């Protein structure tokens, strides 16, 4: 085997024991360890583990500060070379040149791999977790000085590379196989944004533009908004604003669907509205927008809407089936949804809520340290569970949709504001009262109401057209 | 055997999720995984009758406020949780109860008020105010500890009795 | 769903990273940032079945040539890349195939020969020559561009079909 430096002058040479590292039961999986041992394995000389690097840089801030991480990898990087050996001594004493076989082996098989893996940690750090440096200018200065003063031409290529990457990140185009489908119009024509509404825009183009909107919001959520359960803490507006934008858009849409329904007082027109919303749901299923599917299902299951028996009695049979299938996605703790998600061909937009509950329960359900032999080891299997979840999230953020944006329909949906100036409790009561006005409790008789929509209520359907 | 569907509701950011976790988790070790099938299902014996508990806890999803009706509608009994060091969550209890009543279309739904001690900060809701609120609603009051598992069986078992005796 | 461990290998500058990012993100990277070791995941439906692709993007620079045995041991199939405007990278391909065969101690390892940068006119390796090599290994040859997305899906999905039929 190969000789390491003294543990007194290089801390990362301590032998593994159950007092500093614990493995799970073809490289090993770590269950717990000290920071030193975690960093040693993060940059081991034998094998690379890129999934371990992603797990560590995602979750380390719960057991170690950024300034201290940088100090520790700078320390791991400066490896002391060995002294000349006996065969080297004897050669020099005859004026010959030493073979230096063990020093050359130590450089090639220990120092060089450990130093590249340290640089690789730095590369991933800067390239995928640059917010540590945005929120701390001193940390960035140290990183630049560390990288900028690495001598030795074995490292030169990656040192020049990481310098350029850090400089780009500081100041800071899609290809498809197919062409995107033609944008579909119904009663509202291009540019006539004042006429835009649920029944005047084409239901295909509604689902498409909402899908693009929600996909952009989904793809914008970074793991810094999730780790530490920070979207639930007092500072969640600072720490999780892209996550909260997404959730609030989802809530707006749901309330907009509820409002469209219960503010349509005429029963025949309301059935048209409910039927159109179910047609939009169908296109969501088509486009794999599960966030949109659950927006619609949440609206149907809300209190103001779920009780409208007279309206749902008159819904076409085929659409009760579509809505009932979509609702079954959520039964049994989202059993069928999880299955469907893990079987589709992306792009998709997942439903974020499930991930949120799983991350939070994992963080509250597991101890942050393990006590072994009077030592406090960092419980790393807990951090791997959390990074497993964030890795699933990131996987569905890679694939873009092949759909044209229509700016005006996008702007219309971005600016939707069902609640207006009212608080949630007032607005929620308003919706429920409207529901009791337009379909009173039994045995009070079912009133009649005049029509509000002047234009035709016939759905143009959810099969796409295609002119030349 | 009978299956009860319980729903935990209440304000987020104050340790609500400790309840279901401490209930289910092999409460003599800690390696917890919410991902796996039936880490929310639990066979128990309550008053000699064996039954199966199905716990829906959507902690973390509190900002999806338009999804509450859908989640609540699935349940036969409700655990209404506040944190004893957070007055806001205590005052929110009223709106949660009015919302439950509305999606069940009923004025007596089986529910329990649960005051949860989630750390070592100072109590700001006294037992007395909580008892009085619980008495005014006609429901049981139970206090639990998020560290020591105290009161966690009592909270769920009480709710099952509340369902059985409806 | 089945998981497949793919590994992309080849000289430095041939486009291993550009291919993988094109596949994963539909985006073409113009900068040349030397890889040490990158990892990616892709859920995709191939021939009617759903599978999870675990793609490992490797270093092509000669400085990291002593760190290959570790990733060749885990990979289930290999994407052997060279650039058609680079004769030296084509000559290096022989050496990757030899090293894989040794490390995995098999003569039947799933791989695909990929000749990248086919969007360029100035070609110095001829298709015939590359194809001759591919037949002697008993593997398919596919020309790709990471810039125009030509052949990219074809290469990765072909390799997956071979791991399936292993
Ligand atoms: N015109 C053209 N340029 C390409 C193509 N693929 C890669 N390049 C360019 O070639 C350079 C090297 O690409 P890169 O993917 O970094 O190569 P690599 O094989 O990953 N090298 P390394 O092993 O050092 O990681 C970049 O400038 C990239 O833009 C291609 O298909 N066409
Ligand atoms: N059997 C009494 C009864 O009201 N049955 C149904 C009648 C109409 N309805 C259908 C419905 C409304 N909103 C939904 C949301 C999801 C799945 C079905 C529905 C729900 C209940
Ligand atoms: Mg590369």
């Amino acid at each position: 085997q190969m000789r390491l430096p003294s543990a007194d002058v290089y801390r990362f040479a301590e032998p593994d024991s159950e007092e500093n590292i614990i493995f799970e039961e073809g490289i090993p999986i770590i269950k717990a360890g000290t920071v030193i041992k975690l960093i040693e394995r993060l940059t081991y000389h034998m094998y690379a583990d890129p999934n371990f690097v992603r797990t560590f840089l995602t979750t380390y801030r719960s057991f170690c500060k950024p300034q201290e991480l940088l100090s520790l990898i700078i320390e791991r990087f400066e490896i002391p070379e060995p002294e000349p050996t006996e065969a080297d001594r004897i050669a020099i004493e005859n004026g010959d040149q030493p073979l230096s076989a063990e020093l050359k082996r130590f450089r090639k098989e220990y120092i060089q791999p450990v130093q590249l893996r340290v640089l690789n940690v730095c590369r991933h750090w800067v390239e995928h977790h640059f917010y540590d440096f945005e929120r701390d200018a001193y940390l960035l200065q140290r990183m630049e000085e560390f990288i900028g003063t690495v001598r030795g031409k074995a490292m030169k290529k990656w040192v020049e590379s990481i310098t350029k990457i850090i400089q780009r990140k500081k100041i800071a185009n899609i290809t498809f196989q197919s062409s995107p489908p033609t944008v579909e119009w119904h009663i509202s024509r291009p540019g006539h944004i004042e006429t835009f509404d649920l029944l005047t825009l084409h239901p295909i183009e509604i689902a498409r533009q909402l899908t693009l909107l929600e996909s952009d919001l989904y793809r914008a959520v970074q793991p810094s908004e999730l780790v530490g359960s920070v979207w639930t803490k007092e500072d969640k507006e600072i720490n999780s604003p892209n996550l909260l934008k997404m959730i609030r858009h989802t809530t707006n849409l749901t309330l907009w669907f509820e409002k469209c329904i219960v503010e349509t007082e005429n029963l025949e027109e309301r059935v048209a509205v409910v039927s159109r919303i179910i047609e939009i749901l169908q296109v969501f299923q088509e486009l794999n927008n599960f966030n949109g599917v659950l927006e619609v299902v949440s609206a149907m299951n809300s209190s103001p809407v779920y009780r409208l028996d007279h309206t749902f009695e008159q819904i076409p049979s085929r659409q009760k089936k579509i809505l009932e299938e979509a609702h079954e996605l959520s039964e049994d703790h989202y059993k069928k949804y999880l299955a469907k998600l893990r079987s589709i061909n992306p792009p998709c937009v997942p439903f974020f809520g499930i991930y949120l509950t799983n991350i939070l329960k994992t963080e509250e359900g597991n101890p942050e340290v393990l006590k072994r032999h009077g030592k406090e080891l960092i419980n790393f299997s807990k951090r791997r569970k959390v990074a497993e979840i964030t890795g699933e999230i990131q996987q569905y953020q890679n694939q873009p949709y092949c759909l044209r944006v229509e700016s005006d329909i996008k702007r219309f949906f971005e600016n939707l504001n069902p609640m207006g100036n009212s608080m949630e409790k007032e607005f929620t009561d308003y919706l429920f009262n409207k529901s009791l006005e337009i379909e009173p409790r039994n045995p009070k008789p079912l009133p009649r109401f005049p029509k509000k929509y002047s234009y035709p209520l016939k759905s143009p359907g959810v099969r796409p057209s295609n002119p030349r | 055997m009978t299956e009860y569907k319980l729903v935990v509701v209440g304000a987020g950011g104050v340790g609500k999720s400790a309840l279901t976790i401490q209930l289910i988790q092999n409460h003599f070790v800690d390696e917890y995984d919410p991902t796996i099938e039936d880490s929310y299902r639990k066979q128990v014996v309550i008053d000699g009758e064996t039954c199966l508990l199905d716990i829906l806890d959507t902690a973390g999803q509190e900002e999806y406020s338009a999804m509450r009706d859908q989640y609540m509608r699935t349940g036969e009994g409700f655990l209404c949780v506040f944190a004893i060091n957070n007055t806001k969550s205590f005052e929110d209890i009223h709106q949660y109860r009015e919302q439950i009543k509305r999606v069940k279309d009923s004025d007596d739904v089986p529910m329990v008020l649960v005051g949860n001690k989630c750390d070592l900060a100072a109590r700001t809701v006294e037992s007395r105010q909580a008892q009085d609120l619980a008495r005014s609603y006609g429901i049981p009051y139970i206090e639990t500890s998020a560290k020591t598992r105290q009161g966690v069986e009592d909270a769920f078992y009480t709710l099952v009795r509340e369902i059985r005796q409806h």
